[PDB]
C-alpha cells in the first residue's frame, strides 16, 4: 500500500500515511411514537345492523390509527378489492380523513360498486364518481340477515314508474322526482310506488342474497394527514456503532447512557451545526446520548527497503480494544496517540529517530526488529557550583562548520490559450 | 463532501487528484511546525541540574527555578501564565505535538540553570563554573560600567533585583489581558474550523442540504445534478479553508523565527 | 388606553434542547418596548383584527373569560373557530356557525352545517398566551405562574412553552373575546430578530433584540 | 454582486456565509496597517525642541 | 451542445491553474525571504567578524 501511495518501486526510512479506516455499521433499529388509540372499526366492518341501499350509512373516521392488515389478511369477507393502492402497503399509509360507507344489497348487485358503472344502485342509490375508491369489501349476510327471517326488510330506490315509455324489456328512468316523503311518496291516490323491496329469502338462492357492502373512500391533499397505519417496531442494541432513523430523524452512531434532563416537551438535544447529541425514546421516555463511531487515518513506519522489508503499523487516535497478521496477532501497544502493532516496547530510552508523537518514537538504533521508545531530552551532568571556585580552559581547537541555504528557484512561464 | 454515500464517491472519483494535493499541504505544514517546535528549543545538548544549596550572593530565585513539590516541576510563573490564558466529528482530525509539555519545561530549567551557573561559556563549549558576583562584574564591564561599582553595591542591587521580580509577579497575577497574540491565535484556529464545519449544512442552490433524502426522494436524471452542485460548493469551502491556513502557518513561521533569533542571542549571550 | 410593555413575550421557539449557547433566532414575537391596548372590559367585546398571530395577557382570578372565536367571514359561507373553556373540558369545534350579535356562554350556537371536525382536550394569576397560524397548523402556547416585579404593570421576565397543536388548516383573518349574558390587554407581532441565552438546565434565562438600539 | 436588489439578495444568503470572512480579512488587513504605520513611528515618549 | 461541453471542460481547467499559481505564489513569497536571510549572512560574516 505504501508503495502504491508513493507511485514507487524503492521507499525510504519513514513514516507515511497510506490510507483512513472506518468502523462499520451494524444492525439498525427504527423506532415510532409508543401507542395510537385504535378507532371502533368492529363497530363498522362488524355491526349488528346496516342500512338500506337508498340510504346507505356514511361515517366519519380520523384522528387515530387504521390497521388494514387485521382485515386485509384475515379471509372473512367474501369479496374485497382496492383501487389505485395495493392493500398491504395501507398499514404505511397517511391520510387526512376517512369516509365509511355501509350498506346491504343482492349478491349480483356486488359487482356494480365501481367507478364508470351502471345501474339502479349507481344511479339512484349509491352514486359513486368517476374517481378512485379507497376499498370495497362485502361479505354474505344470509348467516344473521335473511335466516332470522329479515327476507323483505330492505328497500332501493327503483324508480317513480311514472313517466316513461316503452324502450326495451325493462321500463327503466332516472326521471326520479318525487322521493322526499318519508311514505316512499303519494302520488295523489297511490297511482306510483316507488322504492321497491328486496326478496331476502336465505332459500330462494345464493344469487340475490343479502350481502353487506362497505366501501372506504381517503381524503387527499385537503389538511395534513391524522390517520396512518400501524408501523413496525423493533428493540434496541446498546454499545454497537448502528445507523438507525429512532422515531424520525436519522444517524449512525453509538448509544449510549445520558446524564441530561429534559423539560417535559423536548424531543431531542444538540450542541453545534445540527448534529445530534441527545435523543430520548417515546415507548421508553428515557434519554440516551449518541457518540460518532471511530474512524482516523492509519499510518506505517519503515525502515527502508534496503535495510530490511518489515514494518510497524500505527492507527491514529482510536482506543484499539476493537480494530478488527497485522490485526489481531502481532504485540500491541497503547500509545497517547492512538496505538501502534508490530513494534515491541522497551523502558529503556535513547535518541529519537522516527517521530511518532507524544513523546515516543520507534526505530532499531541505541535485532532485526523494530522497536519504539520514549526519546531522551539529552546526556545528564551537573556542575559543582562553588562561591570561591573557577575553571579556565588551557587548549583551543579550530571547526570548519557548513552551512546551505536556497536562494533561487527555476523561472516557469504558462500560455493561457494554449493550455 | 460525501457523507458515506456510493454515487457520490462514483460523481467524485472523476474530478481528478486534488485530495492527495490538499492532504500534502497540510502535512507539510504539520511537519513545518514540528520543526519550528524543535529549532526554536533544542538549543542544549544536555540537562544541567542546579546544586541542593543555593547561595547566589544574596540574589534570591525561588520563584522562578522548578519546584519538586509541583509533579510537573513547574515554576511558580509558569503555573501563572498556564491558568490564565484558557482555550473528531466528521474527518477533521487534530494530531498531538511530538514533544510533550514536560519535556518542554525541562528544556527551559536546563536553559536557566545552565545560564545561571556558567554564564554564557556553555553557549560555545563545555560549561565552566563561576560565582554569580564574578559574572555580574563581567557583565557591567560589558556596557561601560567598570566593575569598581558592582562590589560597592551589592546589597542594594540585590534588594532592586528582588523588589522588580515581585512586582511583576504581582502584576501578571493581577493584571489580565496581557496575553493577547496567543490567545487570539487560538481564537482564530477554532473561530476559522467552526465556520468551516458550520458550511456544511448551506443549500448551495440545491434542494436541500441532506444527501439521503435528496437521493431517496429522486431519480438519477436530476439527482446527479443536484449532487454536482452541493459537491462543487463543499470543494470550493475546502479549498479556501486550505489556502487560508497556508498563510497563517507562513506568518507563524516568521514569528518562530524572530524568537528563535531572540533566544539565542540575548540568553546565550548579551545583546 | 395605552401601555408599554417592558420586556413581556418570549418563548421557546422549537422544540430542541441546549444548554449554555447564545442562539440567534429569526421568527415573529413581540418588540421590546412596544405598545400594548390596554382595555377594562367591565359596567366592550369589539371584533379585532387577528393578521398573524396575536399575544394575549389577563389577571382575572375567575370565570369570565372563557372563550375565543377566530374567523374570517363569521358566516356559514365559510368554517370557523370555536376555542371556549369549560372548567372541566376544553371543545374546540372548526365546524361551521352562523353570525352572532354578541355571545353569552359561560359555565350562540347557530347550526353545524358542513361540520367536518371537532376536538376534546382537558397580585393574581397572570395568564399569558401567544396564538399562531402558519402553514395550516394552528399554535397556542401558554404561561399560568404569575411574577410580581411591579403592581398593576406586567413586569418581569419569563418563557413560554407550547401546550397544543393543531393540524385545520384554515384561514384565519379575525377573531373575538367571549363573556356571559349580565382587564385583558392584546399585543401584535412583528418578523423580529432575537438573540436568546439558554440556561444550564436548557431554560432561557435572557434575550436581547436586534432592532431597537445601536447597543443591541 | 447585487447592485441594490432583491432577487440577488435572496439567492446570496442561500449560498453560505462566504462574506463574513471576506469582510473579517480586510479589516484585519486595514488595522494591520495602521499598527505598522503607529509601530514603526511611533518611538518616543516626549517631544524635544 | 458543444458548447455546453467545453463549457465545463474550461471551468475545470480554469480551477486547476487558479490553484497551481497561488501555490507557486506562496513558494516564491518564502524563497524570497529565505534569500534576504542568506544575504544578510553573507554580507556580515564574510566581509567583517561576527
Ligand atoms: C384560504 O384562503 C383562500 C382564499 O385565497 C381560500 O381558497 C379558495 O377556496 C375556494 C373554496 O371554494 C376555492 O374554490 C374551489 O376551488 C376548487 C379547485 O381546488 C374548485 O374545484 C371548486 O369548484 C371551487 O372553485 C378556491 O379555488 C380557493 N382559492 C385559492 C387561491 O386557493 C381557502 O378557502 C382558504 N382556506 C380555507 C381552509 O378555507
Ligand atoms: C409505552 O411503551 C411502553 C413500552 O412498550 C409500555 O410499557 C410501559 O412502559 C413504562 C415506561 O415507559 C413503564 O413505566 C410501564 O410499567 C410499562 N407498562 C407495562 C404494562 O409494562 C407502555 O404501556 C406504553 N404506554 C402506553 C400509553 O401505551
Ligand atoms: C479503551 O476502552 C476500554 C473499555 O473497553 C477502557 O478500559 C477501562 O478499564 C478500566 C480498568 O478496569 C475501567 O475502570 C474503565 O471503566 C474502562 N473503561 C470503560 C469505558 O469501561 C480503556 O481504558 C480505554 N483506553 C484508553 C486509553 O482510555
Ligand atoms: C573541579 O572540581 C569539581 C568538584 O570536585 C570536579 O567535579 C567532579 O569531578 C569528578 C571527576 O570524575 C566527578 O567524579 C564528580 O562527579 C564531579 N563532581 C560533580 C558534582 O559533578 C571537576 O571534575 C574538577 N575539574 C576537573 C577538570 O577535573
Ligand atoms: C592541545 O591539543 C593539541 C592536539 O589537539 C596538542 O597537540 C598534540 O601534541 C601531541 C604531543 O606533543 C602530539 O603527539 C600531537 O600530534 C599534537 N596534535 C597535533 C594535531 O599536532 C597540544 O599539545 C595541546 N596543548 C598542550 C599545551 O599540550
Ligand atoms: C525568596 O522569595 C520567596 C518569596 O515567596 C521567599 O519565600 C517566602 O519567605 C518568607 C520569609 O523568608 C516567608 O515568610 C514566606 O512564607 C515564604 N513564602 C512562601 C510561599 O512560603 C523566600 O524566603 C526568599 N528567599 C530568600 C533566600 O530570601
Ligand atoms: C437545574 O435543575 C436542578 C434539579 O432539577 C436544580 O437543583 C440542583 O440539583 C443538583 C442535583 O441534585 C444539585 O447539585 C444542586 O445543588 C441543585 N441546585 C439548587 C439551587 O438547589 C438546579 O438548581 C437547576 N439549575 C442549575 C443551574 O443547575
Ligand atoms: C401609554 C404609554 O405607556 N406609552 C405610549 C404613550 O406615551 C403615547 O402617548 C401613546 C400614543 O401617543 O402610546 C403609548
Ligand atoms: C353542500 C356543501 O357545502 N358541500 C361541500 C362541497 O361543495 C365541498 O366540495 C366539500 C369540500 O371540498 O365540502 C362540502
Ligand atoms: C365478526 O368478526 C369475526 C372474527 O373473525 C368474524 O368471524 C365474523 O364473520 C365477523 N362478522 C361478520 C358479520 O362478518
Ligand atoms: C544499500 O546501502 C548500501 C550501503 O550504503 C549500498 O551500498 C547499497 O547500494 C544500498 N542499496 C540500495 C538498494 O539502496
Ligand atoms: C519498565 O520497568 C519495569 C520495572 O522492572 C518493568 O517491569 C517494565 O517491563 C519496564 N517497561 C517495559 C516496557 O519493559
Ligand atoms: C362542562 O362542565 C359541566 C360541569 O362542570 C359538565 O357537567 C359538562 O359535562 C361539561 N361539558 C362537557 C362537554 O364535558
Amino acid at each position: 500500500e505504501t508503495k502504491c501511495t508513493l507511485k514507487s518501486f524503492t521507499v525510504e526510512k519513514g513514516i507515511y500515511q497510506t490510507s483512513n479506516f472506518r468502523v462499520q455499521p451494524t444492525e439498525s433499529i427504527v423506532r415510532f411514537p409508543n401507542i395510537t388509540n385504535l378507532c371502533p372499526f368492529g363497530e363498522v366492518f362488524n355491526a349488528t345492523r346496516f342500512a338500506s341501499v337508498y340510504a346507505w350509512n356514511r361515517k366519519r373516521i380520523s384522528n387515530c390509527v387504521a390497521d388494514y392488515s387485521v382485515l386485509y389478511n384475515s379471509a372473512s369477507f367474501s369479496t374485497f378489492k382496492c383501487y389505485g393502492v395495493s392493500p398491504t402497503k395501507l398499514n404505511d399509509l397517511c391520510f387526512t380523513n376517512v369516509y365509511a360507507d355501509s350498506f346491504v344489497i343482492r349478491g349480483d348487485e356486488v359487482r356494480q360498486i365501481a367507478p364508470g358503472q351502471t345501474g339502479k344502485i349507481a344511479d339512484y342509490n349509491y352514486k359513486l364518481p368517476d374517481d378512485f375508491t379507497g376499498c370495497v369489501i362485502a361479505w354474505n349476510s344470509n348467516n344473521l340477515d335473511s335466516k332470522v327471517g329479515g327476507n323483505y326488510n330492505y328497500l332501493y330506490r327503483l324508480f317513480r314508474k311514472s313517466n316513461l315509455k316503452p324502450f326495451e324489456r325493462d321500463i327503466s328512468t332516472e326521471i326520479y322526482q318525487a322521493g322526499s316523503t318519508p311514505c316512499n311518496g303519494v302520488e295523489g291516490f297511490n297511482c306510483y310506488f316507488p322504492l321497491q323491496s328486496y326478496g331476502f329469502q336465505p332459500t330462494n338462492g345464493v344469487g340475490y342474497q343479502p350481502y353487506r357492502v362497505v366501501v372506504l373512500s381517503f381524503e387527499l391533499l385537503h389538511a395534513p394527514a391524522t390517520v396512518c397505519g400501524p408501523k413496525k417496531s423493533t428493540n434496541l442494541v446498546k454499545n454497537k456503532c448502528v445507523n438507525f432513523n429512532f422515531n424520525g430523524l436519522t444517524g449512525t452512531g453509538v448509544l449510549t447512557e445520558s446524564n441530561k434532563k429534559f423539560l417535559p416537551f423536548q424531543q431531542f438535544g444538540r450542541d453545534i451545526a445540527d448534529t445530534t447529541d441527545a435523543v430520548r425514546d417515546p415507548q421508553t421516555l428515557e434519554i440516551l446520548d449518541i457518540t460518532p463511531c471511530s474512524f482516523g487515518g492509519v499510518s506505517v513506519i519503515t525502515p527502508g527497503t534496503n535495510t530490511s522489508n518489515q514494518v510497524a503499523v500505527l492507527y491514529q487516535g482510536v482506543n484499539c480494544t476493537e480494530v478488527p497478521v497485522y490485526s489481531t496477532g502481532s504485540n500491541v501497544f497503547q500509545t497517547r496517540a492512538g496505538c501502534l502493532i508490530g513494534a515491541e516496547h522497551v523502558n529503556n530510552s535513547y535518541e529519537c529517530d522516527i517521530p511518532i508523537g507524544a513523546g515516543i518514537c520507534a526505530s532499531y538504533q541505541t535485532s532485526q526488529s523494530i522497536i519504539a521508545y520514549t526519546m531522551s531530552l539529552g546526556a545528564e551532568n551537573s556542575v559543582a557550583y562553588s562561591n570561591n571556585s573557577i575553571a579556565i580552559p588551557t587548549n583551543f581547537t579550530i571547526s570548519v562548520t557548513t552551512e546551505i541555504l536556497p536562494v533561487s528557484m527555476t523561472k516557469t512561464s504558462v500560455d493561457c490559450t494554449m493550455y | 463532501i460525501c457523507g458515506d454515500s456510493t454515487e457520490c464517491s462514483n460523481l467524485l472519483l472523476q474530478y481528478g487528484s486534488f485530495c492527495t494535493q490538499l492532504n500534502r499541504a497540510l502535512t507539510g505544514i504539520a511537519v513545518e511546525q514540528d520543526k519550528n517546535t524543535q529549532e526554536v528549543f533544542a538549543q542544549v545538548k544536555q540537562i544541567y541540574k542546579t546544586p541542593p544549596i543555593k547561595d547566589f550572593g544574596g540574589f534570591n530565585f525561588s520563584q522562578i527555578l522548578p519546584d519538586p513539590s509541583k509533579p510537573s516541576k513547574r515554576s511558580f510563573i509558569e503555573d501563572l501564565l498556564f491558568n490564565k490564558v484558557t482555550l473528531k466529528f466528521n474527518g477533521l482530525t487534530v494530531l498531538p505535538p511530538l514533544l510533550t509539555d514536560e519535556m518542554i519545561a525541562q528544556y527551559t530549567s536546563a536553559l536557566l540553570a545552565g545560564t545561571i551557573t556558567s554564564g554564557w561559556t556553555f553557549g560555545a563549549g563545555a560549561a565552566l563554573q563561576i560565582p554569580f558576583a564574578m559574572q555580574m562584574a563581567y557583565r557591567f564591564n560589558g556596557i561601560g560600567v567598570t566593575q569598581n561599582v558592582l562590589y560597592e553595591n551589592q546589597k542594594l542591587i540585590a534588594n532592586q533585583f528582588n523588589s522588580a521580580i515581585g512586582k511583576i509577579q504581582d502584576s501578571l497575577s493581577s493584571t489580565a489581558s496581557a496575553l493577547g497574540k496567543l490567545q487570539d491565535v487560538v481564537n482564530q484556529n477554532a473561530q476559522a474550523l467552526n465556520t468551516l464545519v458550520k458550511q456544511l449544512s448551506s443549500n448551495f442552490g440545491a434542494i436541500s442540504s441532506v444527501l439521503n433524502d435528496i437521493l431517496s426522494r429522486l431519480d438519477p436524471p436530476e439527482a446527479e445534478v443536484q449532487i454536482d452542485r452541493l459537491i462543487t460548493g463543499r470543494l470550493q469551502s475546502l479549498q479556501t479553508y486550505v489556502t487560508q491556513q497556508l498563510i497563517r502557518a507562513a506568518e507563524i513561521r516568521a514569528s518562530a523565527n524572530l524568537a528563535a533569533t531572540k533566544m539565542s542571542e540575548c540568553v546565550l549571550g548579551q545583546s | 388606553a395605552y401601555t408599554n410593555s417592558f420586556t413581556r413575550g418570549v418563548y421557546y421557539p422549537d422544540k430542541v434542547f441546549r444548554s449554555s449557547v447564545l442562539h440567534s433566532t429569526q421568527d415573529l414575537f413581540l418588540p421590546f418596548f412596544s405598545n400594548v391596548t390596554w382595555f377594562h372590559a367591565i359596567h366592550d367585546n369589539p371584533v379585532l383584527p387577528f393578521n398573524d398571530g396575536v399575544y394575549f395577557a389577563s389577571t382575572e382570578k375567575s370565570n369570565i373569560i372563557r372563550g375565543w372565536i377566530f374567523g374570517t367571514t363569521l358566516d356559514s359561507k365559510t368554517q370557523s373557530l370555536l376555542i371556549v373553556n369549560n372548567a372541566t373540558n376544553v371543545v374546540i369545534k372548526v365546524c361551521e356557525f352562523q353570525f352572532c350579535n354578541d355571545p353569552f356562554l359561560g359555565v350562540v350556537y347557530s347550526s353545524a352545517n358542513n361540520c367536518t371536525f371537532e376536538y376534546v382536550s382537558q397580585f393574581k394569576n397572570l395568564r399569558e398566551f401567544v396564538f399562531k397560524n402558519i402553514d395550516g397548523y394552528f399554535k397556542i402556547y401558554s404561561k399560568h405562574t404569575p411574577i410580581n416585579l411591579v403592581r398593576d404593570l406586567p413586569q418581569g421576565f419569563s418563557a413560554l412553552e407550547p401546550l397544543v397543536d393543531l393540524p385545520i388548516g384554515i384561514n384565519i383573518t379575525r377573531f373575538q373575546t367571549l363573556l356571559a349574558l349580565h382587564a385583558y390587554y392584546v399585543g401584535y407581532l412583528q418578523p423580529r430578530t432575537f438573540l436568546l441565552k439558554y440556561n444550564e438546565n436548557g431554560t432561557i434565562t435572557d434575550a436581547v433584540d436586534c432592532a431597537l438600539d445601536p447597543l443591541s
